[PDB]
This record gives structure tokens, sequence and C-alpha cells, in this order.
């Protein structure tokens, strides 16, 4: 795989002063100053689904840290980009949208109809510790 | 479609039991289309025995969500150059959105158009050479695919062109 | 309505026709949502 991508496939190199970058990323960075078009923001938001544009790298590089935040999950850690991103993943613990079904970690038997029923079996075939997060957070 | 691929995706299923709104026609219909979806009814028991409601769920651990998105860069140039770039030379960001989903609704319900069919009717908005930048990026973007003999067809997922609302 | 309903309700509902798509179900799903 490296060979391939370090005697062939050349694409660390510059379309056009023919140096090359140790990341595509830096590469970019190049294609858009010491080779670039005549427009007036020459840099673009890298990620999904955002349209905007920049004058200076440190613009960008603020725009990234600021509305693109890389963040995991507060209850299951699973990573997401965003105040959206962790905005829309959070529906899928809300108890009031999503009517789950109610189960012991361990215990494959379990079959509980309401939240405060399945405290029981932590409370009692476990204890307060090692029960599940999104289970504890009643954090709204 | 973002709420739809995480809760598919963390095994939970969508019950419907009203008509989904004409925005949520497009994501359900290409979600079944796209055979990644199981369905399963929850019967009943008049008219309303015939129309039960619905529940929806993923298959398997097969992924909904499309990869990461790359650094297509908006068509640019000359200032007033394109309907899209102003006086200073910058992206109209209302005009783009604007354009692109112009072009993309006329592509879905026909097809294999091709490039010369397709100014035809945007004539009174587009020369031929904007629509072969606005192609181009949808290309790019993996929203439209070439049909032989030059034409272009609409793939799955192609309303996640923009964030927004 | 089923807007309404527990999720063990919902599962007994589908077993009334036929308990494999119900034990199916139950064994894989974590919880149902209104399409709201
Ligand atoms: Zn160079
Ligand atoms: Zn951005
Ligand atoms: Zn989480
Ligand atoms: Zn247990």
């Amino acid at each position: 795989r490296a060979h391939i991508l370090s005697v062939h496939l050349h694409k660390l190199t510059c379309p056009h002063c023919n140096k090359s970058f140790q990341r595509p990323y830096r590469l970019r960075n190049h294609i858009s100053k010491h080779h670039d078009p005549e427009v007036e923001n020459p840099y673009q938001c890298t990620f999904a689904g955002c349209c905007k544009e920049f004058r200076i790298w440190s613009q960008l590089q603020s725009h990234i840290k600021n509305d693109h935040p890389k963040l995991k999950c507060p209850i299951c850690s699973k990573p997401c980009v965003g105040e959206n991103g962790l905005q829309m993943h959070m529906i899928i613990h809300d108890d009031s949208l999503v009517t789950k079904n109610w189960k012991c970690h361990i215990c494959p038997d379990m079959s509980f109809s309401r939240k405060h029923d399945l405290l029981t079996h932590y409370g009692s075939i476990h204890t307060e510790e090692d029960i599940p997060l999104e289970l504890k957070y009643k954090i709204s | 479609r973002c709420k739809v691929n995480e809760l598919l995706e963390a095994g939970n299923a969508i019950v419907i039991n009203q008509e989904p709104s004409d925005i949520s026609s497009w994501v359900l219909i290409d979600l079944i289309s796209g055979e990644l979806l199981n369905m399963d009814v929850i019967p009943m028991v008049e008219i309303r025995t015939l129309t039960p409601p619905l529940i929806i769920y993923a298959n398997s651990q097969t992924k909904l969500n499309t990869a990461r998105k790359s650094a297509v860069k908006v068509p640019l140039g000359k200032p007033f150059s394109r309907l899209w770039v102003n006086g200073s030379g910058s992206i109209r960001p209302n005009i783009w959105k604007q354009v692109v989903t112009m072009v993309v609704n006329e592509i879905i319900f026909h097809p294999g158009i091709t490039l010369s069919r397709l100014q035809s009717r945007c004539r009174e908005v587009l020369s031929l050479h904007e629509i072969s930048e606005i192609c181009k990026w949808l290309l790019e973007r993996q929203v439209l695919i070439t049909t032989d003999f030059d034409g272009y067809w609409v793939n799955h997922n192609w309303y996640s062109i923009y964030e927004s609302t | 309505d089923v807007k309404t309903a527990s999720f063990q309700d919902i599962i007994n509902k589908i077993a009334k026709l036929d308990p494999k798509t119900a034990e199916t179900m139950k064994s894989e799903l974590k919880g149902f949502v209104d399409e709201v």
C-alpha cells in the first residue's frame, strides 16, 4: 500500500511546482496560495454541509475550531461534529420521544414497563454502582 | 435523514400512523428503495383496518450514513462571470444554493437528461457553461452518476446537499 | 392510539397474529419512536 502511494500514485506532489508535502492537508493549503486563482477567498470550509469561505487560513482554523469542534456524546462517548451533531445524537437517548425498552446490562430475562421499576433490578441484583449512564442520567 | 440514520443505526424502530409530510416522503422512499429498511405492521381488530400503523427498522449492522464530505470547491472566476459570483469576486451563497437545487430538481424526474436538453429548460437563467460547472460539482459530490452516452442520473441520498433550516 | 402504548404493549399486539416476528423484534430492537 505504501509502495503504490510512494512510487506510482504521486498524490502528495504539487500539480504545478512539483514540490511534495507530508500530508494532503498541507498540499491543499499550498495549492490555495502558491498556485491560487484570482479569487478573493482562497479558503473553503472542509466539512459536511458547510458552505462558508474565508480570506486568511487563520479565519478557517477559527471557523473549524468554533463551529465544527469534534465532540464525544456525554452519555455514550461516540464522536460527533459540532453543536448540531450533539443535538441530533441526543435524540437517541431521549426517553420522551424514544419510548425505549427496559433491560438489565447482564441478566438476560428482564422486561420492565417503566423507568422507576427498572431501577429495582439495578437496586437489588446490582447496586447504585455499575448501572448504565443512560438510565442514571436525569440531566434535563 | 440524519435523525433517521442515528435512530436506525442505534437499533430503534420508527412507527408511522399519519401521513408523513412532503419532505419526509423523499427520505423515507429513498431508504425503502435501497433495501436497507425492513418493514413490519402492527395489526388491528371499517375502512381503517386496511391502513394499520407501519413499523420500520434497519436490517442489520449495515451503515446508513454516507462517507465524510471532501473539499469539492465551488466553481468561481472573474467578478460577475457566473450568476452566483458577485462584483467583489465572492460566492452568493443564496444563489448558489438556489441554482444547485434547481438543476437537481430537473434531473430527478428525467433520468438520463443530457446537458443540451437541460439547457433548454433553464434558458431564462443559466448558460450552457454554467450548467457544465453545476453538473461537474454535483458529480464530484456523488449526487449524480453519468449514464452512458453523456446523460445525468440522480444517486441515492440526493437531498443531502447542504445544512440549513 | 399507539402513541400512548408501552414497548411491551406494542410487541404484545404483534404477537397476537405471529409470535415469531414479535420474539425476533424483542430480541433485536432497543425502542420505538413515533414519526411525529
Ligand atoms: Zn506547487
Ligand atoms: Zn464550516
Ligand atoms: Zn450518546
Ligand atoms: Zn440483571
